[PDB]
């Protein structure tokens, strides 16, 4: 019982959203900006823990006006074992059939993490070029610093160099840090918005967190999905076995 | 010996079970609830028949059956009251119900009573079987409780209504009767004690006003109604239970805490962590499957842990503390409904839908995280271990419309067959919605719904109940909610639901990407269907 | 007594530790994952919680089993037996090609083979009744054991109810969660080296001799464990210590072989204890390499190669082929060291060590599809959620294959034969030609040759010995065929039944009789089970061995003199297998099917049959 303290925790963990800090830097009108409706922010972290990673994809779309303002409409929570420092997602959800998706692109991904950096890590690089590598090079990554008091969003866009070198690492260990590269990673910007409100999309069973279930874990499976609320990563849907011993 | 024995012998084997049986051999019976019905009917009707001398009860005779003896004794007068936390002394009802079993009317020339106490008690009991206990009104403590209620039932609005009621109890009968007793100030001033029942009823009225059960002004006298005493009312609440349900329930409250505010009932006041249990108690607190923030030194923990053990129905040793959780679950339904009713009104989405699900839970004496086949009482106890451990959706076992499918998924032929059977008779429904513009601000849902159950009066009852929610985005906010009653002449054939609801202003100016209208089985686990409503195209006016 | 001193004994091991959040985690979810050193009891004690958390809370269950080898399902079940105190036929009971004891019905736990529950796999599509198969050994990538997966995961989609288990000592953990993990920590200590200069050619002989001399410098009391690829550098390490031995230097050690091939009774010596100051120094196949509790073997070695069977279907060419192990049997090979005291292993690895590069599990997949596609498991084959299936050409490879054999119809869906074929535990080739044996009326010898096609080596051939004795050789009698050598011998076996003697006085390996008798029953109780017409009925001789051209069906061969070949698949030149009894004549038809096509230092043709122009012409 390592998650009963956590899990405590996280009932808290609304409070985290009193303070919630963005990455910016100068404003660049020749390249993109991502607007994260607040609303998505605020649950998302809700249902996060405070030690293992969380993450989702993000869908959204241009608007009229500028073609270079990416609107986050959707994250899509996906079937994933979450890890301190790293997690495993399973591959981009196929939402195609599902309605009101005329259009979106994919974006790239967000995710919580524990320790605060201005580029991208070791384990965000690997997983990033592991999703995106052979099939959409522009996704960002939107890594959201969760800590006591507070949570930091920091928006990165991902070098070839990073790509190749994420490619080349299969797999990532605790002490080998093998050729890692801060510059790998680039700021991207990001503008979190109140004015606009997004949605979920979920897995249909339901479940995302497939910790206690690590051995149904299908890291390629084909999956199902639909709008619905996500549940809490210590939700008694994602802990069978705990309800057995009782 | 040659008379009784072999009539004897033959009836003490045929159903006896336990150890009950080598006392049936020798002529003693015992007799309690939780023992085989055939196996008390045996004792009872043997001991009517003259084969037993001697039965051993335990109170549940005295009220339930007509099972006379010449001679009743009551071992001891010492019982344990949940409610109290604690040790206390036989009532005087329960030691007159139990002398009214001494003594055959028709065949014994006279009875004998015989009880067995303390020498402290002895006075006590001596008063209670020989005319000289006084009965007594205990209203004051209840009173606040009870006012609330006709206050409720709209009797009463101002406090002259709560002195004419007054007057129609027993205290005010016994009051007039015996004022030092009831610590009247003056009844010579007071006449028919006018000041002192205005008094008790503002007192009563001002601690109700404090807890926002009702709506009260001195000055002007007008009592009023709110929700939440209207709660307390109808579902039975202690007024204190209400305060610290409304103080404590929120729209960030949580499973974890839901449980807390549970063990924090006034209900439970008295439950208290006795040394000797304390030890097994630990064990269960470790355990336990919804963290539980609180010590083991603190009472709360005791009550929360006790029922999340109801909840997977543990088998519990000490009689002490297999009484204590008894308590709970008896109080648990409807204490744990209050907490819903207030999350319903105040449109709490994330926590209404727990509750909603621990009142199921309560029920069901199971957890959420169980499939239904559980459910039906007719289900075999080998065949649902097989579809939990498996991992399968719950709902992906209901899709199959065949009846050889549901059989290969089970891995059995036989049982393939009649759970398919089961299953038809699980309740699902078909939901679409559309939404209409009124005005700007008023956005009208237009709803079409079907049933598709087969109905079983054994496994429906006469009606299955269905919360309508509609939710915001974030499924935090209830928006509208009405119940639905499915009964059998409703199922299988359509039906349709309109309802307004005025969008607020945010939403008015930019319309959020959709709402969630859901349906939930007050009943039934895991009969929830939900669907995105939403507004894609759409101009308000 | 003897029962609570076996339990007070279970309760030491290591799993016992776990043995509560273990069988909490089964209960809980379909699928699980053991991971625990070798040694530390997963076998003999999971099946046992198992078991007994049904039969002391007022249930029952059944189960299933362990590993891939028969010596290991043999062994391991008389093991679990005497940890009950029971005889083998209660609680027990086993399943090998040519040897049952059955278990009652109920309880019961049921040790085989994998290809032994694959065959099973046709009389349930379901395998029900069975609560709890198990999972023994995993990480060996044998081609029915990665069938067998696909087909469990694509029933624990459909039947939640049932349950899995997975289990090995060495398994990679990443490989596991793509395809709940229990880690068993403790066990003994083995202490590994790593040979320092390319291990090139890796009977190194030289090596050899100076790492035995080391080890005995080391003044270090136990046995020795070589592995080694098989009976040609086994007798030629063996008999070359021996001589160097001789030349160098029995009352200080004694050499053993250990091999499929060799006697019941030389295997079993492996586990028998030398005189006094004489060590024991094993020189063994992968037989050796899993499950096994030889006490005593306290140091390895590990030339780092095996015995791999290498199909092409472009060209439809299988063969034989010495390949670098994968580090999953580097790692159980070491574990044969500490079950019973501190060891050593002595990994001869250097070049294609790598280790690195050395790959951590190659194989035919049309097995494997049948069972994706037999289990409804059914979007395709490459698109099913492997592990691997690891490039896409061998898939491209066993679809077209089960296509052309006419399992697979113009949809990719199962045809009947192929719904068969996929309750069969043999080839698809060999159950198309069971099909076509049952027709025929000449089922029960063509079960026998399906079989002895899928077995061990069936004669005993001493150390260096170049042929066949001609008493073996007189087993085929006229006919140029191993098929009826090895029939004359298994009519001739099934009566004697005194027949360790039998096996002596015709120099025949008795444990292959017994496999291939019980694979040859269990091949005709599930056709049984499909609704088939057996019999034995004429010139079914003739009929049998036609037959044998459509079951192994590129296999044939020419004969262009004493020795030499030409394989029919546009004339490569081969060499009759020295076990062969048509290894030498001028014989009377030059047209011979085969079953092995084995590359060593020639190419090599294996166990054949003469069989004439009509009889390849029209099958």
């Amino acid at each position: 019982n390592e998650w009963r303290k956590s899990a405590i925790a996280n009932t808290l963990l609304y409070l985290r959203l009193k303070n919630i800090y963005v990455s910016a830097d100068d404003f660049v009108e020749e390249q993109n900006v991502y607007v994260l409706p607040k609303n998505l922010l605020k649950k998302f972290i809700e249902i996060s823990d405070v030690k293992i990673q969380v993450a989702a994809f993000i869908y959204g779309m241009s608007a009229k006006d500028h073609p270079k303002v990416k609107e986050i409409k959707t994250v899509v929570l996906v079937p994933q074992l979450g890890h301190v420092g790293s997690v495993q997602i399973s591959n981009i959800p196929d939402i195609g059939d599902l309605p009101d998706t005329e259009g979106l692109e994919l974006l790239g991904w967000i995710h919580t993490q524990t320790e605060e950096l201005k580029f991208m890590a070791a384990s965000e690089v690997a997983t990033h070029s592991k999703l995106f590598a052979d099939k959409k090079r522009d996704c960002i990554d939107i890594s959201i610093f969760s800590t006591p008091g507070s949570v930091s969003l920091s928006a990165y866009n991902l070098t070839d160099e990073g790509y190749q070198w994420g490619e080349e690492n299969k797999d990532i260990m605790n002490v080998l840090s093998e050729g890692f590269e801060p510059t790998f990673s680039t700021h991207a910007q990001l503008l979190l918005s109140d004015r606009i409100t997004g949605n979920f999309i979920i897995p249909s069973g339901n479940v995302w967190n497939y910790t206690f279930m690590g051995t149904a874990f299908n890291q390629e499976g084909d999956y199902n999905f639909k709008y619905g609320i996500p549940l809490e990563f210590y939700n008694e849907m994602h802990r069978p076995v705990h309800f057995l011993q009782f | 010996d040659a008379g009784s024995k072999q009539i004897l012998k033959t009836e003490a084997a045929n159903v006896l079970d336990p150890s009950l049986r080598k006392l049936i051999e020798s002529g003693i019976g015992t007799h309690h609830a939780g023992l085989t019905r055939s196996d008390r009917s045996l004792s009872e009707d043997l001991f009517a028949d003259g084969l037993l001398q001697v039965l051993v009860c335990t109170a549940t005779l005295a009220w339930g059956v007509n099972l006379p003896a010449h001679t009743v004794i009551i071992k001891g007068t010492d019982v344990y009251s949940p409610e109290k936390g604690s040790w206390e002394q036989l009532s005087p009802q329960d030691v007159l119900q139990m002398l009214g079993r001494a003594g055959r009317p028709r065949y014994d020339t006279f009875g004998e009573g015989i009880i067995i106490t303390d020498q402290s008690n002895v006075q006590y009991y001596l008063s209670v079987l020989n005319q000289q206990l006084p009965i007594e009104s205990q209203f004051v403590s209840k009173l606040v409780d009870n006012l609330n209620a006709e206050v409720v039932a709209g009797n009463i609005k101002c406090r002259n209504d709560a002195v004419n009621w007054l007057a129609y109890t027993y205290l005010y009968v016994r009051m007039l009767a015996s004022p030092m007793l009831y610590k009247v100030p003056d009844i010579s001033s007071d006449g028919q004690l006018k000041k002192f029942r205005e008094s008790l009823v503002h007192s009563a009225l001002c601690i109700l006003k404090e807890q926002e059960l009702v709506l009260y002004d001195a000055e002007n006298d007008v009592i009023e109604a709110t929700d939440l005493g209207n709660i307390a009312s109808s579902f039975y609440i202690n007024h204190a239970s209400m305060d610290v349900y409304n103080r404590e329930l929120d729209e960030h409250t949580t499973q974890i805490d839901l449980f807390r505010i549970f063990s924090m009932s006034e209900e439970f006041k008295y439950v208290s962590v006795r040394y000797e249990e304390k030890r097994e108690l630990k064990q269960l607190l470790e355990k336990a499957p919804i963290p539980i923030r609180e010590d083991i030194d603190d009472p709360l923990a005791k009550v929360n842990v006790l029922l999340q053990s109801y909840f997977s129905q543990l088998k519990f040793e000490g009689f002490a503390l297999n009484s204590d959780i008894v308590f709970i679950h008896q109080n648990a339904g409807r204490l744990l409904r209050a907490m819903f009713e207030i999350c319903l009104k105040r449109g709490w989405g994330h926590p209404t839908r727990m509750l909603l699900n621990l009142c199921k839970s309560a029920t069901t004496k199971m957890w959420p995280t169980n499939c239904p086949l559980r459910q039906f009482k007719t289900c075999p106890v080998e065949v649902i271990k097989r579809l939990e451990a498996s991992t399968v959706p719950w709902g992906d076992y209901l899709q199959l419309e065949t009846p050889a499918e549901v059989g290969r998924a089970i891995r059995s032929e036989k049982y393939g067959k009649q759970v398919y059977d089961l299953l038809k008779r699980f309740p699902k429904m078909s939901v679409t919605c559309n939404a209409q513009p009124i005005t700007r601000s008023v956005m009208r849902f237009n709803i079409e719904i079907i049933a598709d159950w087969i109905w079983d009066m054994n496994v429906h009852g006469s009606l299955e109940p269905f919360l309508l929610m509609l939710e915001d985005t974030d499924g935090d906010s209830i928006l509208y909610y009405d119940v639905l009653f499915i009964t059998p002449d409703i199922v299988g054939h359509e039906f349709t639901l309109s309802f307004t609801y005025e969008l607020k202003q945010h939403n008015q100016n930019n319309l959020p990407p959709n709402f969630f209208l859901t349906l939930i089985s007050e009943n039934w686990w895991h009969s929830e269907f939900e669907i995105p409503v939403s507004f894609n195209g759409f101009k308000l006016p | 007594p003897s029962k609570d001193d076996i339990k007070h004994t279970k309760e030491q091991l290591p799993v016992f530790r776990c043995r509560s959040q273990l069988l909490s985690l089964i209960r809980e979810n379909q699928v699980v994952v053991i991971i625990g050193e070798t040694g530390s009891g997963k076998t003999t004690q999971l099946a046992q919680y198992l078991y007994e958390e049904g039969y002391a809370n007022d249930r029952g269950k059944s189960i299933v089993v362990t590993q891939p080898r028969r010596v290991a399902a043999i062994s391991v079940a008389k093991r679990v037996a005497m940890e009950m105190q029971v005889p083998l036929g209660k609680e027990v009971g086993y399943s090998i090609r040519f040897e049952d004891v059955t278990d009652s019905e109920c309880t019961k736990l049921k040790f085989v083979t994998d290809g032994i529950l694959l065959r099973e796999t046709l009389l349930d599509d379901t395998l029900d009744k069975y609560s709890c198969v198990i999972i023994d050994e995993a990480h060996e990538r044998s081609l029915n054991t990665d069938i067998l997966l696909g087909f469990f995961k694509i029933l624990l989609a459909r039947r939640r109810d049932l349950k899995l288990i997975i289990t090995s000592a060495t398994m990679n953990a990443k490989k596991f969660s793509a395809f709940p993990q229990f880690t068993i920590p403790g066990r003994f200590p083995v202490q590994t080296i790593y040979t320092s200069n390319p291990v090139q050619d890796y009977v190194e002989a030289a090596v050899s001799q100076a790492v035995k001399i080391h080890l005995a410098n080391d003044c270090s009391s136990g046995d020795i464990l070589i592995f080694m690829t098989g009976q040609e550098d086994i007798e030629t390490t063996f008999d070359t210590l021996q001589e160097k031995f001789l030349q160098v230097y029995i009352n200080d050690i004694e050499i053993l072989p250990i091999y499929s091939a060799l006697p019941a009774d030389l295997q079993f010596k492996i586990f028998q204890d030398l005189h006094g100051t004489k060590r024991k120094i094993i020189i063994a196949t992968n037989i050796a390499e899993t499950s096994l509790t030889i006490k005593g073997i306290r140091y390895v070695i590990d030339c780092g190669y095996s015995k791999l069977k290498v199909y092409n279907p472009k060209i439809g060419l299988d063969s034989l082929v010495i390949t670098p192990i994968s580090k999953a049997n580097a790692d159980q090979r070491s574990g044969r060291a500490g079950r019973t005291a501190p060891g050593t292993a002595y990994r001869l690895y250097t070049e294609d060590t790598f280790k690195e590069d050395m790959y951590l599990q190659r194989t035919n997949l049309s097995n494997t599809l049948l069972l994706l596609k037999s289990l409804d498991v059914t979007d395709e084959l490459s698109k099913f959620p492997f592990i691997d299936k690891p490039p896409l050409q061998t898939f491209l490879s066993s679809l077209y294959e089960l296509w052309f054999i006419g399992a697979i119809d113009t949809s990719g869906q199962l045809t009947p034969l192929g719904l068969q074929m996929a309750k069969f535990p043999l080839q698809p080739s060999l159950s198309k030609i069971l099909l076509i044996a049952v027709r025929n009326g000449c089922s029960d010898e063509m079960l026998t040759i399906v079989s002895m096609l899928s077995v061990p080596q069936v004669f005993y051939r001493p150390k260096e010995r170049q042929k066949e004795a001609d008493i073996a050789r007189n087993k085929f009698f006229i006919a140029k065929s191993d098929h009826l050598t090895l029939l004359n011998v298994f009519e001739q076996w099934r009566a004697n039944n005194f027949s360790s003697h039998w096996c002596n006085k015709h120099f025949v390996q008795y444990k292959s009789l017994v496999r291939a008798r019980d694979i040859r029953d269990q091949l005709l109780t599930i056709l049984k089970s499909q609704k088939i017409p057996v019999i034995s009925s004429g010139k079914d001789w003739d009929i049998i061995k036609k037959c044998i051209c459509s079951g192994f069906a590129h296999q044939a061969a020419k004969i262009t003199g004493l020795r030499n070949y030409v394989h029919l698949k546009t004339g490569v030149s081969v060499q009759l297998h020295p076990t062969s009894a048509l290894h030498g004549l001028g014989d009377l038809p030059p047209y011979v099917v085969y079953h092995e096509l084995l590359m060593t230092s020639k190419e090599y043709i294996c166990c054949v049959t003469s069989v004439d122009p009509f009889w390849l012409m029209e099958y």
